[PDB]
């Protein structure tokens, strides 16, 4: 069963650097886009990152933009979300998940993780 | 490939009537798998490559009073059997019943064959085998006929390329 | 220089059975390991031992019926794996590739009959010794015999012990030497109660010291 | 005791005649004659796996194609070929079939009394053959299966002469 | 004396693929070294995996083209290594020289369309199961299939599974056999936005765990 | 998993017949059949280096002479001479040419479609041959160049009979 363990949540000052863990184990761990999906109080669930399997790629959202990294680790079936220049609007729970498909939406996702708390202190 | 637990559980079904007029070598047969209505046949038909194992618990139904003797087997890669081999039945795996002695047999068995997979619309692995040794003798105050059973439970039911639906 | 070498005479040529190899065609090769499957036998014995099977009785049934006539001779069976009553034995169907044998053969007699019916028997095995079997049933007690009676099992199980003169022993009983050729078995019914249609059936296995020698291809092809 | 003349391993390690030539050959294992002794043998187990070594005596050169390989490969010299010397051709091949084991018998078809063809060991061809001997190598067995002797029709026993001294 | 020796018969033969050398006629040549030469390769596969290769559309063109009609399907087009539509790779190429193979086989799309079209698309593979692949675009979510919009990237990867029966597949599709062989990918279209004549490339290359087995000369000569 | 029978130095130690035989003749490899394994698979490269081995079926006695020799030299016995055995002759040769490695196009010319006549290993004389076989040992190749399947007229894929069983 593809499981996702989501570690390195916590609380943070504002504008500065967090990383989040993404600890996978499975058979397809080397076929599946990952990326993470945030989901602010009051909020559905949004595309924030994502990374891609075969060249590496990478693809965040307007609002992240030139702020946040992800990185892929094949060898140790981890994934992390480098996180810097934090800012208030980015307290919410962070969901790792993935599948074959690449999209915003996030119902296409078939697998989840239990998430993680991300609170930005200002 | 994802193992499913939902399709292994139980299903009784009829085997033969014994009645006194069978001699030796009375034989009847059921291959692996057969019609099952549930989650299973839906995984059959809506899945392509499955493997398996089985077991079977099968009950005469009687009383003391009668005599005679019944083989239950597992053969694998079952094959018409000439009068002269069916001497031979206890090289599969078995277990005797007889009204006098027992009553339910056992057998479990695990998944083989040539491929990894199989598809149980083209091949059928494994076989129910149910013959006569000894003829059942009865009097006045013995039952006239009895009813045997079969329970059967495919055990780590494994799949791999999951299909499409028809609808 | 040179190794000198000297090519003998004689040797050289191909035998069906020689043990050296040849050489290889198609090398780097590497097929799927067939681990862990289940049910592999590397010893035609064991499995022959492990699993006994059924006996062939007069008109072709595995059971001996009881007999409501003063013979209490239920019947003889000769002990030889060419003989007619072993004729639809895996232990036979083995025997069959091979020319010498030594060793115990065991067997295993099994109440089929109705609960209410109790009786009494006796097993006796006769050696290459006197020239008539002793059809008495008291006169096989001076044999190396057994009592069993259907009153705490109905299983029970009887050895036959080897006894010859050599080491090893026939298993493709010769067209000459006749009279018994070593063995016969004959079982007696002490007593019977109500046991007119009760039946009791023979199998036969291999023992725990049976072997085999001479691999041979004896049949017409 | 001493148990070493039936040992499974060593029964099947000799040579035996496959009475079916033709130009063109495809090696299966199942052309032995049923009532021999390796034939015998091998017909009383379900699966098995072995190498082969085998003897041919043809004119010109021979050809080998594994398994899988189209037939029109068999006309390309590419293909390891023999050139031949007097007497024979003693070669080696290894165990080229997709399946982790081989059969002797099958329960039904593959394709969407007859083996799938895709038991075989390659294919043989020359401008003729006269004479194929094989021989299996490492041999293993599974699950067996019943062995019958020579019937008796109305004697005790089955009588053959055995070889004798006398003058 | 000297070492006798014995001359078997059937060794000593020509096989065109024998692995024993030959006796050298001119010795002590040495050649320059060709030492750090660039593009040195020594496995074909490496290559293959290393650079895709176009894929051969209908009309004999590497893209498909956006239609305006009711079916959704863009198309569909068999994965064999012996399909139409794989011909001109070099896959292909050179699997036509091997009888069997195992792997996984990705799957590369490229957007080559103007920045001011939106689109979205899936892509669905259907092993050797149902007589009919699902021609419906809501059918075909049952089987193994993505979701990939053309919104944040212009690149999708998608990887092929590797499903059959026995551990090695044919290479070389047989004559028999009829029916889908194995496997089938159809592309479908969610939704598109002013893109009539908009283009799309897709290029296909080995897998990270792909393997030829057998080499073989099969062609006519 | 196992990338054995893809390798570049593995897939060249075969023989390879060359059609073209006259008595005498100048060996090169690009006189091997386009359309075969080892002419294909050399075909699909633009550098390489090898050494050889030769079989040669020839009347009388065999001279080699290196590369850059001139013609005259194949009529002295001072070269290297095999005098000629029963069945064939079996020769190991060098790589003799000037240039660190060898190509396979040429683009332009090398005098003050064709490549220049320095590309070869050396040449072969006897007062007739009948057939030469070659073979490339420690095979290297350098730059690759695109290969090609055989095409597919109107069908889905090409269409080839495999070897099978069938009786």
């Amino acid at each position: 069963q593809v499981q996702l363990q989501q570690s390195g949540g916590g609380l943070v000052q504002a504008g500065g650097s967090l990383r989040l863990s993404c600890a996978a184990s499975g058979r397809a761990f080397g076929y599946y886009y990952m990326g993470w999906f945030r989901q602010a109080p009051g909020k559905e669930r949004e595309f924030v990152a994502a990374i891609s399997w075969y060249d590496g790629s990478t693809s965040y959202a307007d609002s992240v933009k030139g702020r946040f990294t992800i990185s892929r680790d094949n060898a140790k079936n981890t994934v992390d979300l480098q996180m810097n220049s934090l800012k208030s609007e980015d307290t919410a729970v962070y969901y790792c998940a993935g599948d074959r498909s690449l999209t915003v939406v996030a119902s296409s996702w078939r697998y989840w993780g239990q998430g993680t708390q991300v609170t930005v202190s200002s | 490939e994802t193992r499913v637990t939902q399709a292994e559980r139980f299903f009784k079904k009829h085997l033969f009537n014994w009645t006194t007029d069978k001699p030796f070598g009375h034989l009847e047969k059921l291959k692996l798998p057969t019609d099952h209505k549930g989650v299973y046949g839906h995984l059959v038909d809506s899945f392509a490559y499955m493997r398996n194992g089985w077991d079977v618990e099968v009950s005469a139904v009687g009383n003391q009073f009668n005599g005679g003797c019944l083989l239950v087997a597992m053969v694998p890669e079952w094959k018409k059997f000439t009068p002269r081999e069916k001497y031979q039945l206890t090289l599969f795996p078995h277990q005797f019943i007889s009204p006098r002695t027992n009553m339910t047999a056992h057998i479990t068995v695990p998944y083989l064959g040539v491929n990894r997979y199989d598809q149980y619309k083209k091949h059928k692995p494994w076989t129910l085998v149910v013959m006569v040794v000894s003829p059942l003798t009865t009097s006045s105050i013995g039952a006239t006929e009895i009813k045997v059973y079969a329970n059967i439970a495919p055990t780590h039911v494994h799949v791999a390329g999951e299909l499409p639906s028809k609808e | 220089g040179i190794v000198p070498v000297a090519c003998s005479d004689g040797y050289g040529g191909l035998v069906t059975t020689d043990p050296k190899t040849a050489d290889p065609v198609y090398g780097k090769v590497y097929n799927p390991p067939r681990t862990n499957y289940p049910g592999r036998f590397t010893n035609l014995l064991d499995v022959a031992e492990a699993c006994p099977t059924f006996l062939c009785f007069d008109d072709g049934k595995p059971y001996v019926v009881t007999r409501e006539d003063e013979q209490r001779l239920l019947a003889k069976f000769d002990v030889s794996l060419a003989a007619k009553h072993m004729s639809n034995t895996y232990l036979s169907g083995i025997a069959q590739y091979y020319a010498q044998y030594s060793g115990t053969i065991n067997l295993h007699f099994m109440f089929t009959g109705s609960t209410d019916s109790k009786a009494r028997y006796m097993v006796a095995y006769v050696p290459p010794g006197v020239e008539t079997p002793p059809d008495t049933p008291e006169r096989a007690a001076h044999c190396i015999h057994a009592e069993w009676d259907t009153g705490l099992n109905s299983k029970f199980t009887f050895s036959i012990p080897y006894v010859s003169a050599a080491d090893y022993a026939y298993t493709a009983s010769d067209v000459a030497e006749t009279t018994n050729v070593q063995g016969w078995v004959c079982i007696y019914q002490i007593t019977h109660g109500k046991a007119q249609n009760d039946t009791l059936v023979v199998s036969v296995s291999a023992g725990k010291d049976f072997e085999l020698r001479l691999p041979i291809d004896p049949r017409t092809q | 005791q001493r148990r070493h003349h039936t040992d499974v391993g060593f029964i099947m390690d000799r040579f035996v005649k496959i009475n079916n030539t033709n130009p063109t050959h495809v090696i299966d294992l199942m052309q032995t004659h049923q009532h021999g002794l390796v034939g015998a043998l091998l017909r009383a187990a379900t699966y098995y796996f072995s190498d082969l070594e085998i003897v041919v005596r043809h004119e010109g050169n021979l050809t080998w194609v594994p398994n899988g390989a189209p037939e029109a490969a068999l006309s390309n010299a590419g293909n390891p070929t023999a050139y031949n010397k007097a007497p024979f051709t003693r070669l080696a091949l290894p165990y080229t079939a997709p399946h982790r084991v081989l059969a002797t018998v099958y329960n039904g078809t593959s394709k969407y009394t007859q083996l799938p063809a895709s038991f075989n060991f390659g294919a043989i061809r020359a401008t003729d053959i006269s004479e194929l001997l094989v021989r299996m190598k490492r041999a293993e067995l599974y699950c067996p299966r019943p062995l019958l002797a020579v019937e008796v029709t109305a004697q005790d026993r089955h009588k053959q002469k055995i070889i004798a001294p006398a003058k």
